[PDB]
């Protein structure tokens, strides 16, 4: 029992229908949905006592909220705007001696004049040093996405079919590969450090996964390259001898 | 805004000690509370406080509050990475759900890794065209540059050993670009290792 | 004798732009305070109404009361919201206390909602009223989240009204035992008939309010005695007005005993026909 | 909209002709505490009067004391015209000396 919110990321159409899912599988019978533009505070757009009850905060937002089960709260934007960009995070609160706030995982909303532009990455791997392997007894691998928009994506390393956490490092934010240029295609990295044992004994198998965020099959596609949907793109390597 | 932080931003090295600062106007006040807000996700509630208490704990967290002079303070003690966040300080109006609550803007904490054991090298790794700056100290800085790409840096954490070490990348498409190269918009050590 | 001090409180929300909340109190029948809407400090009536208290405990007293006032306002039109009720809304509180011979006190704090009760306060709690809707065990859950307001009406109610009460009582002592002679006479309203006569015995001007009006066939209590309503005077004394449907001329004649405290003793007695 | 205004006109002195007197309109028992009240001079409205604070009985209705300072004629009709949500024509109670 925790709190969700679907999407994680969202790429979307000017004009076009938004509907962020919100959902609380706690006992909870109050709500928030907070909208938070980068650098800023956390400003507060609807709230919900309960069941039927939608009340706002603010006299400005164009989003509608609806409560007609307890654990379901969605916000609703009728025709999307470039305006309409921001991360929005959900979130509910008890008491049984304070008051207590239960935030969700969020949604990031890009909002564009038309996507015709949007493109998913290219993942390649790179193979650990030999000098580093002799000079420190370890062994780093180099994870490299490149060349997609918008820049919603979650990278991850996969060791004998089994995702690790330890000795990984991923750049906080992706950089632009053509700067100064509003449309720009994005890059990132990562890397994954190991025993000298355990890169050159040829059993070891090593993967790399980049999740993309792009298209649903509801947007129109129409180009000679493949459509750019959500997906994911990898590459790997294997443990090498001599 | 009636709540105000400080400071805006600060760096510390790992297992020191730190204290954050918040300051508001709201009234009535009834409480006021810290919150830890990750890079990307979402906050998460450390401590509650009222005036009938000073003082509030949970593991190395210690906030108190002077109602009097209006005033909060959030302890950090013996840090770690995992701390690197936006504190986020939020005040309530009401001891019940029938008040407003008021935001501040947080404070930016960024904890950096303690390196005992320095040993600077910029490596040259193989695909089928990446350079691998690594181990240096926290004294050291990454920047930026035209069709060459290099990454801010970025600690590693090797849990099984205890072992912890910074890094950044470089990578072109042009033809000649080389790692003894890479590396030189930036202020790199005077004594790192350049093999092959 | 005893004097209970009960203050009034009278909020109006015709629309969630436009309300109001005025107050009062009241020791025994005499009126001591007033609050309007539009000031921002409480108006004592009698030189004597700031009882015993410093004009610094006078002062942090009117303090928690503006803060009241304000907070009172918000959460209503907030609960509004939660509990979906609809305007106008009209709210009256009455709470007070009452200090007892020998040292003892009890109090109250009663709160009504469009002129029907609907909760009270009862040793350290909320509690709705035998009978109230559904919604109100809603709102009674949300006020009793509010630890503080509790402690703080306990605390004014167990402590705070005995001790302001035994001061006024001592401060307003000369006023609270003035007498006030009436003025009495009869006169004939109109026909209940034909062919009946009615008999109208007036008494004005008397203070305290506790009185006896009776029409008498010498020491015969001759009951059909409709005696009316005890009336304000601006000048905070009473008037009262009792009737007698009858037969002319059985009486006349007949009297009227007046029995009150000042007068001593030797009350007034009237027979018909003096006008 | 629930109770109807009990309206009494009345008096503080037996009145005689000529003589200052106070006249007394007193209004109970009503709710909601929305209420507009006149003291008339033959048809039309007294400008000075003035009245008492808003109370409330144990039954949780309203009543206040509206009252002028005036002299009487064997001339003049007094009056009290009351208005309320309670009912749809103005009432007016005569003084009856
Ligand atoms: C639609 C109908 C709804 C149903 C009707 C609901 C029934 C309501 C009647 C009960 C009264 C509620 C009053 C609520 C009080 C608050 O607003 C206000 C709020 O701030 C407070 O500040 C405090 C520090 O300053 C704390 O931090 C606290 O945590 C926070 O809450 N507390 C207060 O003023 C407490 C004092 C109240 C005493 C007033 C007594 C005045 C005498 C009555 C007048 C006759």
């Amino acid at each position: 029992a925790d709190i969700y919110q679907t999407p994680r990321y969202l790429v979307i159409g000017t004009g076009k229908k938004i509907t962020l899912e919100c959902s609380q599988t706690m006992g909870h019978d109050k709500m928030y949905w907070y909208q938070q533009d980068p650098g800023m505070e956390l400003h507060l757009i609807h709230y919900s006592y309960g069941v039927n009850s939608t009340e706002k905060g603010d006299l400005s937002s164009e989003s509608t909220v609806s409560r007609i089960r307890t654990e379901h709260f969605p916000l609703t934007l009728e025709s999307a705007r470039p305006s309409h960009t921001s991360q929005y995070l959900c979130a509910s609160s008890e008491f049984g001696t304070q008051e207590t706030q239960y935030f969700g995982p969020g949604t990031r909303l890009l909002v564009l004049e038309d996507l015709k532009n949007v493109f998913p990455p290219e993942v390649a791997v790179f193979e650990p040093s030999e000098a580093e392997i002799s000079h420190t007894q370890k062994a780093t691998l180099v994870c490299l996405a490149t060349g997609f928009y918008p820049d919603h994506v979650e990278l991850s390393w996969w060791v004998n079919g089994k995702e690790v956490h330890s000795g990984v490092c991923t750049d906080p934010q992706p950089l632009k590969e053509q700067p100064a240029l509003n449309d720009s295609r994005y890059a990132l990295s990562s890397r994954l450090r190991v025993s000298a044992t355990f890169w050159q004994n040829p059993r070891n198998h090593f993967r790399c996964q980049v999740q993309f965020y792009g298209l649903s099959e509801n947007d129109e596609w129409t180009q000679d390259r493949a459509k750019p949907v959500t997906q994911i793109v990898s590459a790997e390597a294997w443990g090498r001898a001599d | 805004n009636q709540v105000e932080q400080s400071p805006q931003s600060l760096i510390i090295l790992e297992g020191k000690n730190c204290t954050l600062q918040c300051n508001y106007t709201v009234s009535p006040f009834s409480n006021l509370r810290w919150y830890k807000q990750d890079t990307g996700r979402g906050p998460v509630s450390l401590t509650i406080m009222t005036f009938s208490e000073n003082t509030k704990s949970n593991g190395r967290y210690t906030a108190t509050l002077d109602a009097d002079t209006k005033q909060s303070s959030l302890h950090i003690t013996a840090s770690q990475l995992s701390d690197s966040a936006s504190y986020i300080c939020v005040v309530s109006d009401r001891g019940s759900t029938l008040g407003r609550l008021y935001f501040g803007r947080g404070t930016q904490l960024t904890v950096w890794p303690d390196i005992q054991n320095p040993d600077p090298a910029v490596y040259q790794l193989r695909d089928s065209s990446v350079c691998l700056f690594t181990d240096f100290d926290s004294q050291t800085n990454v920047s930026q540059s035209s069709d060459v790409y290099i990454t801010d840096k970025c600690v590693l954490d090797m849990r099984s050993m205890d072992f912890k070490s910074n890094s950044a990348v470089a990578w072109s498409n042009k033809s000649d670009f080389a790692c003894a190269n890479a590396f030189n918009n930036s202020i790199i050590p005077e004594d790192t290792f350049f093999p092959s | 004798r005893l004097f209970p001090l009960r203050c009034l409180q009278i909020s109006s929300f015709a629309n969630s732009s436009w309300t109001r909340t005025d107050g009062l109190a009241w020791l025994g029948e005499l009126q001591t305070h007033s609050w309007s809407n539009d000031s921002d400090t409480v108006r004592s009536l009698k030189p004597w109404s700031q009882g015993t208290f410093s004009d610094q405990q006078w002062e942090t007293l009117q303090h928690i009361f503006r803060v009241y006032r304000s907070s009172f306002t918000r959460d209503v039109k907030e609960f509004a919201k939660m509990l979906r009720l609809s305007y106008p809304l009209e709210l009256q509180v009455s709470a007070g206390c009452e200090v007892h011979p020998g040292n003892a006190s009890n109090n109250f704090f009663h709160v009504a909602f469009q002129g029907k009760d609907i909760l009270s306060f009862q040793g350290t709690s909320w509690e709705p009223t035998q009978e109230a809707p559904l919604w109100v065990n809603l709102a009674i859950q949300v006020l009793n989240q509010d630890k503080w307001t509790r402690e703080t009406v306990q605390w004014l109610l167990n402590g705070t009204c005995p001790q302001f009460v035994s001061g006024l009582l001592e401060s307003g002592k000369s006023e609270l035992k003035k007498q006030v002679k009436p003025k009495a006479w009869l006169s004939r309203g109109p026909s209940p008939g034909p062919g009946r006569l009615l008999l109208v015995c007036h008494v004005s001007g008397f203070y305290p309010k506790p009185v006896w009006v009776k029409w008498m066939r010498g020491e015969q209590e001759q009951q059909g005695t409709q005696p009316g309503d005890i009336l304000p005077n601006a000048d905070e004394t009473w008037y009262l007005r009792a009737t007698l449907d009858v037969v002319a001329g059985e009486a006349a004649g007949l009297s009227c005993r007046v029995k009150h405290s000042s007068l001593e003793g030797q009350d007034i007695v009237l027979y018909w026909h003096h006008h | 909209i629930q109770r109807t205004p009990k309206i009494q006109v009345y008096s503080r002195h037996p009145a005689e002709n000529g003589k200052s007197n106070f006249l007394n309109c007193y209004v109970s028992g009503f709710h909601p505490s929305d209420i507009e009240v006149d003291l008339l001079k033959n048809g039309e409205r007294i400008e000075k009067v003035e009245h008492s604070d808003l109370s409330f009985s144990k039954d949780w209705s309203f009543y206040l004391l509206y009252y002028t300072e005036f002299t009487p004629t064997e001339k003049d009709e007094y009056a009290c015209r009351v208005n309320h949500v309670t009912l749809s024509q103005p009432k007016i109670v005569k003084w009856d000396r």
